[PDB]
RNA sequence: GUUAAUUCCGAUAACGAACGAGACUCUGGCAUGCUAACUAGUUACGCGACCCCGGUCGGCGUAACUUCUUAGAGGGACAAGUGGCGUUCAGCCACCCGAGAUUGAGCAAUAACAGGUCUGUGAUGCCCUUAGAUGUCCGGGGCUGCACGCGCGCUACACUGACUGGCUCAGCGUGUGCCUACCCUACGCCGGCAGGCGCGGGUAACCCGUUGAACCCCAUUCGUGAUGGGGAUCGGGGAUUGCAAUUAUUCCCCAUGAACGAGGAAUUCCCAGUAAGUGCGGGUCAUAAGCUUGCGUUGAUUAAGUCCCUGCCCUUUGUACACA
């Protein structure tokens, strides 16, 4: 019942991003990252994902059923609460988007800071603190 | 006629002498009463600066006023209840007349 | 149970003081054993009153450490109550009597002082208080940053202790703490 | 832990002096004793002078006094 | 340095292990039989819960820090 | 007939544990709850120590109602522990003879004086230039 | 070399520099007549028994 | 005949949520295993089954002292407020998913309004509560 | 000699005095004794409801009362007694009984500091400006910048731990304001959430609230992995306060998940509810505690000594010093 089972998987391979199959499900998803230990654990929750068991004995075929809940969050009733990139300045849907795309729209607004020149983008031109922090006791180890 | 009496009075002994000539103003009347509650004090802690500047060593004040209250009701109507209390008065003791 | 007293499931009597130097400082035969450790205080309000304290009180009390346990009562009367279980469960015997067989192999008899380091005799009481301290800080080395518990590290702590086979952490300054004592002397 | 300091031996002796007859053996006996023959501000000053004053009479039951 | 690269599951040489040199272990612990199979501790948990199912291993005094279990009776 | 009340109230720093005992059958009650449910449960012969040091024939015609306002977790625990231990020492003297009442004593005395005198050990004020009652800031040269 | 064990009977003073170690008077129950001048540390309370290792080594007698 | 206090109430917890698991009619939000029972919580429930677990705690509340609407009643639901680099403060519950078991008990009737304020247990809420205290009881013996 | 002490005894060219300490005031545990309590409860019952005469209901109401709630007068401790030490005097140590046989705080002598405060004053000497103002008003920015160093602080560096549920106990307190445009909130609701809509209690033992506050008690998951410890940084989204937040006021959701493996020379605080783990009030506030004053929970190790170090008060002693 709990011995090693057949077609035991020690790596997955989803979306070009390591998932250490060791781990138990509902945290070994969380090392990709967009993804963290909330919306790893109800992923889990909207298909009939028994959470108890490991990584290495879940099929394929069910992961495929996995990666399509991240993928198309609203269509298989994500709440909206949990998305990265609500109401998006480009395309304007509330999605989640895995491992390769959030870097991918995370960037375009650094030059879209860059294109207007704005206050926000020139502390990430600088490498300093955006969100209004205070560097003169802090940021020392990563300044010579 | 349930008229009740309420006394403040910054002072400790101050309010025990008045509240215990209403003890006498309402025995040497006669009527029924209701005995003056001992109803709990408030400490009013005050902590700032002892010093105007701010060379020095950190010195706290305390500050603290016992404010204490009375309440008496009377059985009687209102007009034993203005003749008792509007003699000798003083600054200490504040007098409240309630109806209910 | 009136006439007796019963520590959780152990008896109280039948355990040996086999030292003559420490029998008045273990008092837990009858006089101040009770039958869970948890007390107010007052013992050490004054100087000798909390020799009377009886042993098993003073080392919950010295587990009582690193802040992060301190201000908890509650981990300690259930670890020692989960630690006497898992010695009888190895040695068998009553485990009151491992933690006297413990007390006298772990301190050692003769240390130094300050007047250049120049060694002297050490008081009874000062011996069971440094033991005590020796002891109960082995536990934790043991089981900081590792698999095994506290409870299972104080249980294999106790047991050598009543052997002397010179593992145990408290065992290991009573062999440094009377060696250098004897060269610096 | 305790020293009687000048203003309790002052007000101690000279009660003995003028009201010998009136003093009795146990402090408690002659406590109430100095209430009626001093006018003493406090309750604690009265237990100080009272306690030196029984504790005199130990010394004049040994024997005569300086 | 060092690195504690514990099992997730049982293997076939280790779950023989179990059926054989636990039984003769007199201490039944998740911290001391994960230290001598180099297996996780909640491994060890997961395992005393098919041995009390299996109905050889008893209970002394259980806690959510450290399940305590003994042996089966000599006679 | 005769109500047998006694209104017996035991002190902590915080919790006042007031033992209200009557006549009747050996039940012991805190607001309705046992002794037996109190966490923590690992001190649960702490709790039945004058069970543990007296008999149940003492407490057979004795049933006692407690009332508990303020305190903690470990504070209720000693102050139930000697509301209930001073319960009885107040129904013995009133109603039946002393000559029980001298002996039950000696032997509450023999295992602790914390279950006849209360611990008159509070919480000091917190004093200025300090977080706690003793201990004062971190002060530092230069 | 034999340890033997003696017995606190009086105390003198607090020797050392601090004041932790104190002045002792031990007597031998081997034997009641011998006696030697030592210092312990800590609390000391009169009427105890410590264990002593040797005799060879004497305190100087401040 | 006991009471539920006499009946152990850690198991008692499951106990009537085992009375729940029998109808399981109590109109469960959609939203429940999905949701963060608090404002100040960091995770979601190990188990999926824990809206039957809180309404079981609702229950028993209220029969101790009823008269405690939504807005006093995330007091005992409440805890630490652990925002990290802060020291921790005492967070209130969250109100709808308090205020649905509330709802949850209020069609069916295990609990009614109570007059000038708060929620009281009517006596259809007190007769199971009761009856399965015996149950645990031949349990324990 | 003794004391915490110039504390006293006792010698004595000292005597008569005086201050400081002492004394005085506030608070804590002891009060089954008084006064009172319908702005608090207790005991009994009337009902109503549950289970099989009994148990529960801060569910209602009532014939008494203060044992639990509170404050007035108070009383209680004084070494009072005993046994040892000491001129056996000042006094000291241990013990019986008793809630205390050394609770904490306020005040705190003469005299001085070239210590700070002219930025607290319609308290002020002298000097400056006074019309193109160092007077006043409005708009914006800074006081929040950052190779760096230092200090007061919070968080951790994980299995005595993290998470999720069940559970359970506080008193300091505070609450609608002259101007003042500004209160604590109960309840049902919309919404996960911050927030929004209706009513109502409370100027306060009436209502928030019987302050269901945390670590801690119990049951699952975690398993030595910088890993479910850690939350620094960062992006997207929802509202509050504000006319105005951009330099994210403030909070809520998801996600990003760094260093940190118990910290060198050194240094800080503490000895009985004590250090410390932990939470809640007040000032700071339109929006607000990483500060601080209070209060509450849990609650220890060691010692009852010393001048070794660092400081304080005397006497003798030598001085070429006397802003010493």
């Amino acid at each position: 019942s709990l011995v090693i089972p057949e077609k035991f998987q020690h790596i997955l391979r989803v979306l070009n991003t390591n998932i250490d199959g060791r781990r138990k499900i509902a945290f070994a998803i969380t090392a990709i990252k967009g993804v963290g230990r909330r919306y790893a654990h109800v992923v889990l929750r909207k298909a009939d994902i028994d959470l108890t068991k490991r990584a290495g004995e879940l099929t394929e075929d069910e992961v495929e059923r996995v990666i399509t809940i991240m993928q198309n969050p609203r269509q298989y009733k994500i709440p909206d609460w949990f998305l990265n990139r609500q109401k998006d300045v480009k395309d304007g849907k509330y999605s989640q988007v895995l491992a390769n795309g959030l870097d991918n729209k995370l960037r375009e607004d650094l030059e879209r800071l860059k294109k207007i020149r704005a206050h926000r983008g020139l502390r990430h031109f600088w490498g300093l603190r955006v969100r209004g922090q205070h560097t003169k006791t802090t940021g020392r180890r990563g300044r010579t | 006629h349930r008229i009740r009496i309420t006394l403040t009075s910054r002072n400790v002994k101050s309010l025990e002498k008045v509240c215990a000539d209403l003890i006498r103003g309402a025995k040497e009347k006669n009527l029924k009463v209701k005995g003056p509650v001992r109803m709990p004090t408030k400490t009013l802690r005050i902590t700032t600066r002892k010093t105007p500047c701010g060379e020095g060593s950190k010195t706290w004040d305390r500050f603290q006023m016992r404010i204490h209250k009375r309440l008496i009701d009377l059985h009687s109507p209102s007009e034993i209840v203005k003749q008792i209390t509007s003699i000798s008065i003083e600054p200490g003791v504040e007098v409240e007349v309630t109806i209910a | 149970t009136p006439d007796i007293k019963l520590f959780g499931k152990w008896s109280t009597d039948d355990v040996q003081i086999n030292d003559i130097s420490l029998q008045d400082y273990i008092a837990v035969k009858e006089k101040y054993a009770k039958y869970l450790p948890h007390s107010a205080g007052r013992y050490a309000a004054k100087r000798f009153r909390k020799a009377q304290c009886p042993i098993v009180e003073r080392l919950t009390n010295s587990m009582m450490m690193h802040g992060r346990n301190n201000g908890k009562k509650l981990m300690t009367v259930r670890i020692v109550k989960h630690a006497f279980e898992i010695i009888h469960l190895l040695t068998g015997e009553n485990p009151l009597q491992v933690l006297v067989n413990a007390i006298i192999n772990s301190g050692p008899r003769e240390d130094s002082t300050r007047i250049r380091r120049q060694a002297v005799d050490v008081s009874p009481l000062r011996r069971v208080n440094q033991a005590i301290w020796l002891l109960c800080t082995g536990a934790r080395e043991a089981a900081f940053r590792n698999i095994k518990t506290i409870a299972e590290c104080l249980a294999d702590e106790l047991i050598n202790a009543a052997k002397g086979s010179s593992n145990s952490y408290a065992i290991k300054k009573k062999d440094e703490l009377e060696r250098v004592a004897k060269s610096n002397r | 832990g305790r020293v009687r300091t000048k203003t309790v031996k002052k007000a101690a002796r000279v009660i003995i002096e003028k009201y010998y007859t009136r003093l009795g053996n146990d402090f408690h006996t002659n406590k109430r004793v100095c209430e009626e023959i001093a006018i003493i501000p406090s309750k604690k000053l009265r237990n100080k002078i009272a306690g030196y004053v029984t504790h005199l009479m130990k010394r004049i039951q040994r024997g005569p006094v300086r | 340095r060092d690195k504690l690269n514990n099992l997730v599951l049982f293997d076939k040489a280790t779950y023989d292990k179990l059926c054989k040199e636990v039984p003769n272990y007199k201490l039944i612990t998740p911290a001391v039989v994960s230290e001598r199979l180099k297996i996780r501790g909640s491994l060890a948990r997961a395992a005393l819960q098919e041995l009390l199912s299996k109905g050889l291993i008893k209970l002394v005094s259980k806690h959510r820090a450290q399940v305590i279990y003994t042996r089966n009776t000599k006679g | 007939g005769p109500l047998q009340s006694v209104q017996v109230f035991g002190r902590k720093k915080t919790a006042t544990a007031v033992a209200h005992c009557k006549r009747g059958n050996g039940l012991i009650k805190v607001n309705g709850r046992p002794l037996e449910m109190i966490e923590p449960r690992t001190l649960q012969y702490k709790l039945l120590e004058p069970v543990l040091l007296l008999g149940k024939e003492r407490f057979a015609g004795v049933d006692i109602r407690v009332r508990v306002k303020g305190g903690g977790h470990v504070a209720q625990i000693y102050a139930i522990r000697q509301s209930i231990s001073k319960a009885l020492v107040a129904y013995y003297q009133k109603y039946v003879d002393e000559a029980s009442k001298k002996e039950i004593k000696d032997i509450l005395i023999q295992y602790d004086r914390t279950l006849l005198v209360a611990d008159p050990r509070r919480c000091e004020s917190k004093k200025f230039g300090g977080p706690g009652a003793r201990a004062r800031y971190q002060k530092s040269y230069r | 070399q034999p340890i033997k064990l003696a017995r606190v009977t009086k105390v003198l003073g607090r020797t050392g520099s601090q004041g932790q170690c104190t002045q002792v008077r031990v007597e031998f129950m081997d034997d009641t007549s011998r006696s030697i001048i030592r210092n312990v540390k800590g609390p000391v309370r009169e009427g105890d028994v410590l264990t002593l290792l040797e005799s060879e080594r004497e305190a100087r007698r401040l | 005949g006991v009471t539920v206090k006499d009946v152990n109430q850690q198991e008692f917890v499951r106990a009537l949520a085992a009375f729940l698991k029998k109808s399981g009619k109590l109109k469960v939000p959609e939203w429940v295993d999905t949701v963060k029972l608090a404002k100040h919580k960091e995770l979601a429930p190990y188990d999926e089954n824990w809206f039957y677990t809180r309404a079981a705690s609702t229950a028993r509340h209220l029969y101790l002292r009823g008269g405690a609407g939504v807005g006093s009643m995330t007091k005992i639901y409440g805890g630490r407020q652990r925002n990290g680099v802060m020291p921790s403060h005492f967070s209130r519950g969250s109100k709808s998913v308090a205020r649905r078991v509330l709802q949850a008990l209020e069609g069916l009737k295990m609990v009614e309004k109570d007059q000038d304020g708060g929620r009281k247990l009517t006596p259809q809420g007190q007769r199971d509560l009761d009856r399965i205290a015996g149950q645990v009881a031949a349990a324990k013996k």
